[PDB]
């Protein structure tokens, strides 16, 4: 519970330099995904607060919904705006209702995090929030290891009867760094030079 | 005589639209044949790329 | 530009209120409580009577007036998740008062 | 024979390689396993590299691997349990239970390869499978022995009919069934148990009549791909030694294709056509033919179909689209529409339909009803430039049935309570021929369309039509 | 530390030494090659062992015998930074270009240099005006934001990076850094001369701008580490002094492009189409190292050029990951006879979300890119018929729509000459004005051409007056 109100790396270490990590446990990066035998059908409203998105298309939880579309059209900003709704009902005594989110940004810039972060606090809500960041400047590898254990950092809420959301922004760019390291590791390509067992890291 | 300057100008009209619906036509080949090359181009690399490694 | 009869405009007519009421702008969102009528103006006609430049007046204003007047009606909605026979007609009052715009 | 050890050398990915010893020589397809702590890791022997090593994929995740770590060889192949003891449970690629009523046990094991039977085994359809759908019955019938192959987008009902047919279909028919998941998601696996628990085809007091072998998409990709041949041998058990006629079900196919590109890459092979592998064509043989009837056992396989961005004129359906006998469009548009099925009849091929397969008068009613449907889709660009309004009074009346055609494809679903709100109804032959006939003789030409929205036989249409009267 | 060697091979451009002695240096250490000619700097990309490295060559490789010495410096090649950096050009090993001699310096450091960390953060984003009217209007800039430009040149990349210097650079003042990748020779020498012209730079007087130029004649690894020679300068200013600074770039595609170059000789299997493995990383360490600290603050101009006006290639989509606003220029619009050529429906900042860039403006800009995309969907069925053979209320659209693209055209005004109408410069203020009476139908009502080459409110009046005449 330490990582609340923390920007963490790759390694689950400070970057923003807030105080250390107070835990409860250590997890690990890839655990194998939860059966069918620990499964339960979806039951439990998400809300965007846009009326589109719940209209149309409504989220839900152990869902998986995929915001696809151009880059940087505000694609951070939908994201954004599913992150600032589940506010009201966090705040209170309803428990099925509640929101822990940690966002995952592999490829960007510093600048931009920093703004993303100083919007949460001033809407209240930086409180709740975790940001998973690699940033483009660190190498493969770690961009690569970023949305894979914010996921383990998840399966520690969701284990303990707590819901949260995990944003991956963006998956492209993880399919691009696995790219690096495999073609320089001289791996086979896939298809369009993408190694072909990126499918097994992204449904996994 | 509104009637006939009417079905006149209509056979005017869509005359006219067909030398405009050619030219777009003729650019939508153009489209087609970068389309074909840079196709065939990109296919090329990535089995070259798996036979260098 | 191709000519239209009365029962192909009752669709584009009825839609365009429609689109415009899907309309959001960038950093606002609202809660499920506060959706719940919106959808009802727009699926159950009552932006098809009011003009197509000010659906978006009308969306505003509707819900400073249901702030005032009907916001027991509202708790009910978010606390039962449901409309009953009551609460149908409770909301298709307050559309209707507030229909001029 | 004796175990064969051999000490691991490289781990790549999937791809692990083994070094076995010399004057004892491993043999393609045998199963290695290696000892660890999340059970014993089963090998597929696919490749030697000379002087004894072998390039294997694995059948089980390739995570916490020990170099250097000793490998015994069964000797054999990846051998699963067979029985009347599959039904009901969910098993997994190496023959171990998920859903934990304890090892599935039996007195039979067999191998999950075996070659496909020679010409002279063969034997014919000539049988009629009964589906309970409209569209499908009428404008693209299904017939026992079949091919049949359900080919979508992406999640357009493909597995909203199939929940269906396991529903009705499976119980009905006195035979087997197995239906395979290969690599499918975990929400889609408990999904699928809950609900076949529920309308009975599932009994766990007893015997059940569809067995499950449900794979995750969590595995490595060398295990993604004999998902579906696991599955497979149960029904070949069945279907051969016990002498059933099974209604096979496989879902979704796609992924037995794109599982085995992942592999390909990586033995060394070097990329084909569209990004597939070059080895698409002799794996896709290979499973079609199995999946054949013959004398020991008539199969009818319904298989799901991944269409890949709504484009299928891409070489992996084209494949596959030969093979399937009764082949299904499902059109994403017509889904949203509001009509389940969303089948485009006039893009459903049938190898089963013709004027002395379901005979000469269900051929004819369902070419009237093809062409009037034609019109329809034909005079759509008249009608967007010129418009509706200076159209013909005949082509209005024709274009009337049509769109009463239309509306009528519609039929609702007993597996669909979230989706749809009406239970199922299941609908004959010999009432779709007749139905569709009053329509085409103009017994329903000033009758809505929407008097034939989710409605099962004439009956029903009838007495629809006092409903929106009052 | 020394370390003596010989160069064993020169394959490519992408030379091979193996040194003599046991001692080894590290990954992005330089060495020289002694020849008579001068000298050549390589710098050390790959140990590939037995004592045989491979080195990015950052001189051309004539004349190179086999069994010929190198030496060691012991460190990344080293520029020569300092506020004696001003009125000076700086190629790439750290040398004069413009021949004013040794450049005076107390540090010298490595042209890497490691980012800065998200913890010095400037939250800072206010409003900095351009003093276009396009840009002003759809994507207007900021204190920390990032602009790019792509596609090829139409107006000349270079001269709109002109424009922007002469409005922008004279009422920010304080220092700004220059820093051109690659770039054609001649270009250089014309600005060099318009600075001491116009009193900026004058090498007998003060120099508060500061240059660093390349030229398109040196070797592939030479004018990829033009843009790590500026960046260092940069971020001396930024840093050690705290000075709020410029950033211009033009052109940063010539970096990629260098970068592609180098990749397949070095022993590297490259991405689909031609595109190096790396790109990802090192595009990464550039933008981060132009990242604000809280010491000064700045702001950044790029200039990518595109082979087909594909922004879905490979190259031009790596770039917006670290962009937040656009002004992307396209080539069609030039053709047309509107100067400047931003497309309005490629454009982007930031601050144009929400009320950030105020409300009223925001309301003008909203509808603005309305009326256009209404214009570009229409422009089949006025292709094919016309805008009678439609209905009435959007035959005013149409025309509303294209009164608005030509009304965008302002004349440039260090570029007066070139585009041959006298340079109009028009304020955040006035733009936010002068659209608002366009879309209510205040001038609306009279020529198309007195909308063609015209800044503000007042400009389209007094062309009228002309076309009654």
């Amino acid at each position: 519970p330490g990582l609340l109100g923390r920007v963490v790396d790759a390694l689950g270490n400070p970057i923003d330099g807030k105080g250390p990590i107070d835990a409860a446990g250590r997890s690990r990066a890839q655990v194998k995904a939860p059966g069918i035998l620990p499964r339960r059908s979806v039951h439990e409203p998400v809300q965007t607060g846009l009326k589109a998105v719940d209209a149309l298309v409504p989220i839900g939880r152990g869902q998986r919904e995929l915001i696809i579309g151009d880059r940087q059209t505000g694609k951070t900003a939908v994201a954004l705006d599913t992150i600032l709704n589940q506010k009201r009902w966090n705040n209170g005594s309803d428990e099925s209702k509640k929101l822990y989110c940690v966002y995952v940004a592999v490829g960007q810039k510093r600048s931009t995090v920093a703004q993303l972060v100083q919007t949460l606090e001033q809407h209240d809500a930086m409180k709740y929030s975790i940001i998973v960041a690699a940033t483009a400047s660190e190498a493969a590898p770690l961009q690569y290891l970023a949305p894979f254990t914010a996921a383990s950092i998840g399966e520690w809420f969701r284990d303990n009867g707590k819901h949260a959301l995990i944003v991956y922004d963006d998956l492209s760019k993880q399919a691009v760094a696995y790219r690096q390291l495999s073609l320089l590791l001289r791996r086979p390509p896939g298809r369009e030079a993408y190694p072909g067992d990126v499918f097994y890291l992204h449904s996994r | 005589q509104g009637y006939a300057a009417e079905i006149s100008a209509r056979r005017n009209a869509m005359d006219n639209a067909s030398k405009n619906a050619g030219d777009m036509i003729n650019r939508y080949s153009i489209l087609y044949n970068r389309t074909r090359q840079a196709v065939i181009t990109n296919e090329l690399v990535d089995i070259i790329t798996g036979a260098s490694s | 530009g191709s000519d239209l009869d009365a029962s192909t405009k009752q669709t584009l007519v009825r839609g365009e209120r429609l689109t415009q009421l899907l309309k959001q702008n960038q950093y606002s969102p609202l809660a499920t409580e506060e959706q719940v009528p919106l959808i009802y103006a727009g699926v159950n006609g009552h932006l098809d009577g009011i003009e197509l430049s000010r659906i978006g007046e009308f969306e505003s204003s509707f819900l400073s007036y249901l702030k005032s007047n009907h916001n027991e009606l509202l708790t009910e909605i978010r606390e039962k998740g449901e409309l009953s026979k009551e609460l149908l007609a409770s909301l298709k009052s307050a559309t209707e008062s507030f229909v001029a715009t | 024979s004796t175990p064969i050890t051999g000490k691991v050398t490289a781990v790549i990915g999937a791809i692990v390689d083994v070094h076995f010893e010399q004057s004892e020589l491993p043999a393609i397809l045998n199963a290695l396993e290696i000892k660890t702590p999340q059970g014993k890791l089963v090998l597929e022997v696919a490749q030697h590299l000379g002087e004894n090593t072998v390039r294997t994929i694995a059948m089980d995740g390739t995570e916490g691997l020990v170099r250097g770590e000793k490998v015994l060889d069964t000797g054999g192949p990846i051998s699963v349990p067979v029985g009347r003891e599959t039904l009901g449970r969910i098993i997994n690629v190496i023959g171990e239970p998920i859903d934990e009523r304890g090892p599935i046990k039996s007195k039979l094991r067999k191998p999950i390869h075996a070659d496909p039977p020679s010409f002279a085994e063969q034997s014919t359809s000539a049988e009629i499978l009964e589906t309970g759908i409209k569209v499908v019955d009428l404008l693209a019938p299904y017939a026992r022995g079949g091919k049949i192959g359900l080919f979508g987008g992406a999640g357009v009902g493909k597995t909203v009919f199939i929940q269906e047919l396991i529903n009705n279909i499976a119980k009905a028919h006195g035979g087997f069934s197995v239906f395979t998941g290969v690599g499918e998601r975990t929400r889609e696996g408990n999904d699928l148990y809950r609900e076949m628990k529920e309308t009975g085809v599932i009994n766990l007091e007893g015997e059940s009549k569809v067995a499950l072998v449900f794979g995750q998409m969590n595995e490595p990709p060398g295990a993604r791909a004999r998902v579906a041949l696991t599955g497979l041998t149960i029904a070949e058990y069945f279907r051969d030694e016990e002498g059933q006629d099974v209604l096979l079900f496989i879902d979704n196919i796609f992924r037995f294709t794109q599982a085995g590109s992942e592999v390909s890459a990586l033995l060394g092979r070097i990329p084909s056509a569209v990004g597939y592998q070059p080895t698409l064509a002799t794996d896709m043989g290979l499973l079609q033919e199995r999946i054949t009837t013959t004398k020991k056992g008539s199969v009818t396989s319904v298989q799901a179909v991944y269409v890949p961005a709504d484009d299928l004129t891409d070489p992996a359906p084209a494949t596959t689209f030969a093979h399937l006998d009764a082949t299904t469009v499902l059109s994403r548009g017509i889904s949203e529409l509001g009509i389940y099925p969303a089948v485009d009849p006039l893009d459903s091929k049938s190898r089963l339909l013709d004027a002395a397969v379901v005979g000469q008068e269900h051929y004819d009613v369902a070419s009237k009803v093809q062409e009037t449907l034609q019109t329809y889709k034909s005079l759509q660009d008249i009608i967007a430039i010129l418009g509706m309004d200076e159209l013909s009074e005949q082509d209005k009346l024709t274009v009337e049935r049509a769109r009463k055609i239309q509306r009528f494809l519609s039929q609702p679903f007993a597996v669909a309570e979230v989706f749809t709100g009406i239970p199922g109804k299941l609908v004959r032959l010999k009432d779709t021929v007749a139905s569709f006939k009053a329509v085409l003789e103009g017994k329903y030409d000033n009758i809505p369309e929407h008097a034939f929205y989710m409605v099962g036989g004439i009956e029903d249409v009838v007495a629809k039509a006092e409903k929106l009267a009052a």
